[PDB]
């Protein structure tokens, strides 16, 4: 398998810059390299077939050049419309294999999440298990961590969390994580904290509750 | 109008079988190409199958070959892809894709996709269709902002996916954030949709959490009071 | 009066990019390969070619003409239906009449031109992916926007030498005369087939003059793209020579020059064959019309 990297895995730019993608492969691939461009919930759109022939309807900013391993795909100046995922893709040697994709996202303000935690709700502790939810709300950039504490005791293993697209309305990310335990482990402690640390916060905040208080 | 138009998806236990179907509309299916492409949730492209104008040659990737089989029917504009013996990892989106042919002085075609479906679902798992239970993730004046207060809905245990949350039957639309799910340990679903609402309107207006899993035919509102 | 080869009959697809042939080599995409392996020879980056291009065209040669071969259960079965519908003598055995023997003819004429095409169908793919492989063959040349047109110009100096070869004029008013000679005894027919009640050889007349018209399309057809293939590289030689181009335009290049000879040898191959079906069409219809006025009695 002739495997594509694509590192910068992500690029944060706004209207008017330059964004200039990578695709590098093990193997030589020749010149036989394409480019896609996919929005969330929708299907993925050819931009560029043979390194740097334009497609039929995409603009001209597109731009492609490379030979060889590594390649390069160029917007001269980004759009509104222009912020997605672009995967590249190879046809040279049969395994036909895609990159690993990298976002294109608005770069704004650094703005701090608001964040919330909730108790497990009593209904569903009258089945067996105890879900408390921590909620990072509108904040960019993306890169957040979310650590739980039971007890002041560094929990991991136990949480699951999922982030949202970048909003349309204010370019903000949004996380939810849900540290799932069981409910014989989460009546034996008392105090549930969840501490986030975030760029837009002068030092890593914390949200806690008291268990049954 | 040209369009390509999936169909044939669903839900099977692992070993199980699936045929997905292409119809192909507004141009000569004969002369082109026709692909397959997979994408796991939130993750990358994955080139499954392709098959010549005329089935002349067929080709697979490692991971499906000896599982899967690519056919045509030019006389119904067909596209068809016969999985067997489905594993876990193969949970995709899978597409419908056509190889873009060029019409010069001579009809030449390359290994890229010009047209593409909106795709259907194929879930893999030896769990079977269970109804979501949902719980409120109520608001409380201690964890109220300076302004603004945060009320949620846990969307525990469902499967398979995909789940449909709205708030008040769609008036309330804006500062709600519906998360993506996560795949839990138990083979089952389970996501959370929140909304941010100013505190002064906790006490006067109402909040309805209305849930729709097709796959189950279950359709559950809860009311998340403080 | 009696039709004993009916190579004329040819099918394109629905691509309208495929002409298949019952001459040799069938496809005129074999003859534009050929000139491929031409090509490879001058330079020096892909005379790999001359190895595994022979072996790669041969075998679409080969099945194209074991294509054609299956059909020819289909092909004799028409060829013995014109047979009674040009001889009145021979459809004077039969007991059937004129219109549903006519009709036998035109449905099994199509189950034997649709049997070309069928047969052909996976050859139609292979045609596309040798032209790719030979496309991207050429993406192997040591140049980018420096290529050399030596070779492009020496093929142009070649090909105006073997097209003089052939004496289009003799074709043209060939045909010109023949097909004012053809309509002539169609609008004459139409008519005298009144006065004299003779239902067996003017039938048999028409039914003559119904392929004589197709057979004379397809060699008005075939004489205009050997026209447009000499024109064309005629204003290739009289018009711009650089000496450097983009990789695409020499790709471009080779696929214009040398599917403009392909369609020139495809067109002289077929221009001589239907040019002996048309005078062997046209002399049954000539003595079956001197039956007609020989016997006034």
């Amino acid at each position: 398998e002739i495997v594509l990297t694509q590192s910068p895995a992500t690029l944060s730019l706004s209207p008017g810059d330059r964004a200039t993608l990578s695709c590098r492969a093990s193997q030589s691939v020749t010149t036989f390299l394409a480019w896609y461009q996919q929005k969330p919930g929708q299907a993925p759109r050819l931009l560029i077939y043979d390194v740097s022939n334009r497609a039929t309807g995409i603009p001209a900013r597109f731009s492609g050049s490379g030979s060889g391993t590594d390649f390069t795909l160029t917007i001269s100046s980004l759009e509104p419309e222009d912020f997605a995922v672009y995967y590249c893709q190879q046809r040279s040697n049969w395994g036909l294999t895609f990159g690993g994709g990298t976002k294109v996202e608005i770069k704004r303000t650094v703005a701090a999440p608001s964040v919330f935690i909730f108790p497990p709700s009593d209904e569903q502790l009258k089945s067996g298990t105890a879900s408390v939810v921590c909620l990072l709300n509108n904040f960019y950039p993306r890169e957040a961590k979310v650590q739980w504490k039971v007890d002041n005791a560094l929990q991991s293993g136990n949480s699951q969390e999922s982030v949202t697209e970048q909003d349309s309305k204010d370019s903000t990310y949004s996380l939810s994580s849900t540290l799932t335990l069981s409910k014989a482990d989460y009546e034996k402690h008392k105090v549930y904290a969840c501490e986030v640390t975030h760029q837009g916060l002068s030092s890593p905040v914390t949200k806690s509750f008291n268990r049954g208080e | 109008e040209v369009q390509l138009v999936e169909s044939g998806g669903g839900l099977v236990k692992p070993g199980g079988s699936l045929r997905l179907s292409c119809e192909a509309s507004g141009f000569l299916f004969s002369s082109y190409s026709m692909n397959w492409v997979r994408q796991a949730p939130g993750k990358g492209l994955e080139w499954v199958s392709s098959i010549t104008g005329y089935s002349s040659e067929v080709f697979y990737t490692d991971s499906v070959k000896g599982r899967f089989t690519v056919s045509r029917d030019n006389s119904k504009n067909s596209l068809y892809l016969q999985m067997d013996s489905l594993r876990a990892e193969d949970t995709a989106v899978y597409y419908c894709a056509r190889a873009l042919t060029i019409f010069g002085v001579v009809i030449t075609d390359y290994w890229f996709f010009d047209l593409w479906g909106r795709g259907t679902l194929v879930t893999v798992s030896s769990a079977s269709t269970k109804g979501p239970s949902v719980f409120p993730l109520a608001p409380s004046s201690k964890s109220t902002s300076g302004g603004t207060a945060a009320l949620g809905c846990l969307v525990k245990d469902y499967f398979p996916e995909p789940v449909t949350v709205s708030w008040n039957s769609g008036a309330l639309t804006s500062g709600v954030h519906t998360f993506p799910a996560v795949l839990q340990s138990s083979g089952l679903y389970s996501l959370s949709s929140v909304v941010t609402v100013p505190s002064s309107s906790l006490g006067t207006q109402t909040y309805i959490c209305n849930v729709n899993h097709k796959p189950s035919n279950t359709k559950v509102d809860k009311k998340v009071e403080p | 009066n009696t039709t004993d080869n009916i190579d004329y009959f040819d099918i394109s697809d629905e691509s309208n990019y495929y002409l298949i042939s019952q001459l040799r080599p069938h496809f005129s995409n074999i003859y534009f390969f050929d000139e491929f392996k031409r090509y490879a020879s001058y330079h020096t980056e892909i005379k790999r070619y001359e190895d595994i291009h022979k072996t790669k065209v041969n075998s679409l040669l080969n099945e194209a003409s074991r294509a054609i071969g299956i059909c020819n259960r289909a092909k004799n079965t028409v060829k013995g239906l014109i047979n009674i519908l040009e001889n009145p003598q021979k459809f004077k055995t039969q007991r059937e009449s004129y219109d549903v023997k006519l009709r036998q003819y035109e449905e099994k004429k199509e189950a034997f031109r649709g049997c070309l095409l069928n047969k052909n169908r996976k050859n139609l793919d292979q045609i596309k992916k040798i032209n790719n492989e030979i496309r991207d063959l050429l993406e192997k040349l040591k140049c980018s926007q420096d290529c050399q047109t030596n070779v492009y110009f020496d093929m142009i100096k070649i090909y105006l030498v073997d097209f003089k070869k052939m004496p289009y004029e003799n074709y043209d008013t060939f045909i010109k005369q023949y097909k004012n000679s053809y309509l002539s005894g169609v609008d004459m027919i139409r008519k005298i087939e009144k006065q004299i009640d003779n239902p067996v050889t003017i039938n048999a007349i028409k039914f003559t003059q119904k392929e004589m018209g197709y057979i004379i399309d397809r060699f008005e057809y075939h004489l205009q793209k050997v026209k447009h293939s000499i024109d064309q590289v005629t204003a290739l030689s009289d018009g711009v020579k650089p000496k450097q181009v983009t990789k695409n335009r020499l790709k471009e290049y080779y696929f214009n020059i040398g599917n403009y000879y392909s369609i020139f040898k495809f067109g002289k191959d077929s221009l001589n064959m239907l040019n002996k079906a048309l005078i062997h069409k046209e002399k049954i219809v000539h003595n079956l019309l001197g039956e007609l006025f020989g016997h006034l009695e």
